[PDB]
């Protein structure tokens, strides 16, 4: 999450350091991201 | 706007890209007479590395501009970069002028240019002019292309051709329909030459300056 | 690589195109979750100072980044280099409930304050920006008080912003903004 | 040699909730025994679920006598811990110590009146945006329930959980006059005979409640 | 007159067509968050009954009109039908704006609107304007357009966001290149804007007028 | 690397005491002085 290097369990338990994110029932940023072509809207020559 | 053509040519790092494509047209040859010939005994190298565009200018095709200016532009020619210094660091070699020329107006002129690449010669009789339609060539019109090219090969009468007295390749642009600039049209087109030498490898090599 | 352009898809480009290769960078620095774990020195203006986010210095690298990106959440780890107890106090909690020792009422020692602090809203998220300088009095992470208050510091944690905002820097004026860096 | 150690500056300087224990010098301590011993409990909101408590009223008294004019409300007032009527309560007596909370509560009605006191009430539940009705009628149009006196007399209405944030606030302030979680109001239909009766109601946690953010901070 | 697009989006009875397609784009997200929420505690119902096209006037984008001028349209905004009647009956919903902007010239002019649809806010920095290329958002041009089209998910900072005194969604329009007319292109644009409220649930009830 | 004797994983993780090394696609010193014959260029007596 940032620079936790520590090889210990950080000492205090888990439902100490950080608060539990209760679910329910890059994200979206990486989807738009990773779909770029660099192809040719042509025919390459040559 | 049509059935949609476009295209891009890379030589070297150099890479020439055009929509109004219209295609090519390769004359005469498409390969190359075996460079590995007896004149140059193995002492022959590939140096495809100043295989790539370089920018000269044609006319300017106006309005009044006769039917019959035809710019012409030898091909070898003056070279301020790689292609040239090899031509004056040696005597025996032979390539492939690429070509891929331009001419921008717009969509709404009339007439149009006749490019075409031809070989040894001297000088045109305007009676022959009436057949560039024999040499490796294109047609250029504004309602359908504002690119050209056309790829020549090599012809030389030589398998390794010298070029510091001597060029055997010439690039002409006979106006075959004078220009029209019209209601709405563009103003002028000047043509424009994107040329790149392909395919080449030496043989030979003189002293220095100093 | 030509395309359309008044379709705003992404349409990159890269290298090979023209020539050359393409190389495996390894931008492990530019980690949105790594570089917003380090402390932000804001001014603890006196004692009773509010645990919010726009109080940094809109210039600084986690204040910076903070304001890039609308929507966030992330839990906290604070420093006070001060004078007496630090007695913190959660989210809604009365002003005034921040003063019994009962509370977290940390004991001085030498010489700051490092503690963990969670993320206590009663929002699903929290933001930078609320359409809703004028930004809602639910977005304060606790709030601490202690007698004397003069380091304040906000290791953001377990960072993890949502949608972005604009990132703009020293404007020039040499098209080449000069300024000394580390030299021998 | 021997381990070497980082005397880390700043980790463990006492917190009043310090994770950790202290040390033990005295031990071995066998005590007495604490079996089935009656009624105990380990949760606050398990007793005040299980046992609700009457309200706080205008003059004290926790009933309320029907009104015999076109004024029918027979309540009305801030939906949030804060109502005066509650605070004192037993859910009241407490969400003090915690910042938030979310969840349901339960409001129990009761008559008192004679056989020969027939009578009608009803409850609306109006949320943050407008100010609360005094017309049944224009009030039937928030989520509501009506009922009248019978053979069985207590009844427990449960009223929604509903703001933006899964939480909010049990404290307040004279920013949120408009509060932001809305206005409950009673009325009074009709009735007969069963005007001055007593219609007392209590309070406790509904199963949808919930409390967390422990806050101590000077009550009496 | 190209590789050929167009398209018709229907919402409840309205359908937006158009030929300068060009596309779309959904930004930030395509989904929506699970709007069954403890907040609403089940108290929360289906109305897409008002999912549907409203008509609302952005600027005249106009060949002075500078490099910048924006036209803020906040959504939620008035709705005289409705979508209104529904914000004006509850507290707590939230929905999506479709939005299909359109801006009528001519296939002949010069410049682009820039349009896109960014959540919370207040006021932009003009030194950011030029990073709209971040948040859901189009590009115009009359030479491949006459049509934008951007769909926006649900942000909020909650789950179910009350509007009677909050709009996290804003819709701007800034100059990116300036308007010409020209020879004989069009005189001048009014960009019109075309939405509708998707994917939208309530919760929550006031009383009457009354 | 000079004078590391500790018994542990120096505490703080790897990709943290020193900067990661990466590859790319005495060393020779020790291959030029691994190599100097004794012998002689005639023949040993007696």
């Amino acid at each position: 999450s940032g620079n936790t290097g520590s090889i210990i369990n950080n000492y205090y338990m888990q439902q100490y350091q950080n608060s539990m994110d209760t679910q329910l029932g890059n994200d979206w940023f990486s989807k738009l991201a990773s779909s770029a072509f660099s192809g040719l809207f042509g025919a390459l020559l040559a | 706007l049509l059935e949609d053509r476009i295209l891009t040519t890379r030589n070297g790092h150099t890479t020439s890209t055009t929509q109004s494509s219209v295609g090519v047209t390769y004359g005469y040859a498409t390969a190359e007479d075996f460079v590995s010939g007896p004149n140059t005994s193995g002492l022959e190298t590939r140096v495809a590395q100043a295989e790539r565009f370089f920018k000269t200018h044609l006319f300017d095709w106006v309005t009044s501009d006769p039917f019959g200016r035809c710019h012409l532009l030898e091909l070898p020619t003056d070279h301020k970069g790689v292609y040239g210094y090899l031509t004056d660091s040696y005597a025996y070699m032979r390539n492939g002028w690429d070509v891929e020329v331009t001419a921008v107006g717009n969509q709404f002129n009339g007439g149009c240019l006749l490019v075409a690449m031809v070989p040894e010669l001297c000088s045109i009789q305007k009676r022959e002019l009436y057949q560039l339609t024999l040499f490796p060539h294109q047609f250029i019109n504004p309602r359908t292309n504002m690119t050209a090219h056309i790829t020549v090969p090599f012809v030389g009468v030589n398998r390794y051709d010298q070029y510091k007295v001597h060029k055997p390749w010439t690039l002409v642009v006979m106006v075959v329909a004078p220009l029209t600039v019209n209601s709405e049209g563009a103003p002028q087109i000047k043509v424009y030459a994107n040329i790149a030498p392909t395919n080449v490898h030496v043989a030979g090599e003189f002293p220095s300056k100093e | 690589t030509t395309s359309a352009g008044e379709s705003a898809d992404p349409v990159t480009a890269t290298v090979e195109n023209y020539g050359g290769e393409t190389q495996v960078q390894r931008r492990q620095h530019t980690d949105v979750s790594f570089i917003l774990d380090r402390f932000v020195k804001v001014t603890p203006k006196d004692q009773i100072n509010v645990l919010d986010l726009m109080q940094t210095p809109a210039h600084t690298l986690v204040g910076a980044l903070l304001r890039t990106a609308t929507y966030y959440f992330a839990d906290l780890e604070v420093a006070v280099k001060h004078e007496g107890n630090l007695t913190w106090v959660p989210n809604g909690a009365p002003e005034a409930a921040l003063d019994n020792t009962t509370n977290p009422t940390a004991y001085h020692k030498a010489p700051l304050t490092r503690l963990a602090l969670p993320y206590t809203a009663p929002h699903r998220v929290l933001a930078t920006v609320y359409n809703g300088r004028a930004l809602p009095t639910s977005f304060n992470y606790g709030a601490i008080k202690a007698t004397r208050v003069t380091e304040l510091l906000y290791r953001m944690k377990r960072a993890e912003t949502y949608c972005p905002r604009p990132l703009l820097a020293i404007h020039p004026d040499q098209a080449r903004h000069k300024q000394k860096i580390v030299a021998p | 040699g021997i381990f070497p150690v980082a005397c880390s500056d700043g980790y463990g300087g006492l917190v009043t909730t310090d994770p950790k224990t202290a040390d033990p010098a005295y031990g071995k301590v066998f005590n007495p025994p604490r079996n089935m011993l009656p009624g105990r409990f380990t949760n606050f909101l398990d007793v005040a679920e299980a046992c609700p408590t009457f309200l706080h009223f205008e003059g004290d008294v926790p009933y309320v006598t029907t009104k015999t004019d076109s004024d029918r409300v027979l309540a009305q007032f801030d939906l949030s811990l804060a109502a005066k009527h509650m605070s004192n309560t037993f859910l009241a007596g407490l969400a003090q110590y915690y910042t938030q909370y979310s969840g349901t509560i339960n409001l129990h009605f009761m008559f008192t009146g004679p056989t020969d006191a027939k009578a009608r009430y009803m409850i609306a539940y109006a949320p943050p945006g407008m100010e609360p009705p005094k017309t049944p009628e224009a009030a039937a149009h928030c989520i509501h329930a009506e009922w009248d006196t019978g053979l069985n007399s207590k009844f427990t209405f449960s009223i929604p959980y509903l703001s933006a944030a899964d939480y909010a606030y049990t404290a307040s302030d004279t920013a949120e006059t408009t509060n932001v979680q809305g206005w409950v109001c009673l009325f009074q239909i009709t009735h007969g005979k069963a005007d001055g009766d007593a219609l007392v109601v209590l309070a406790s946690a509904g199963k949808d409640f919930e409390l967390r953010l422990p806050v101590d901070a000077r009550t009496q």
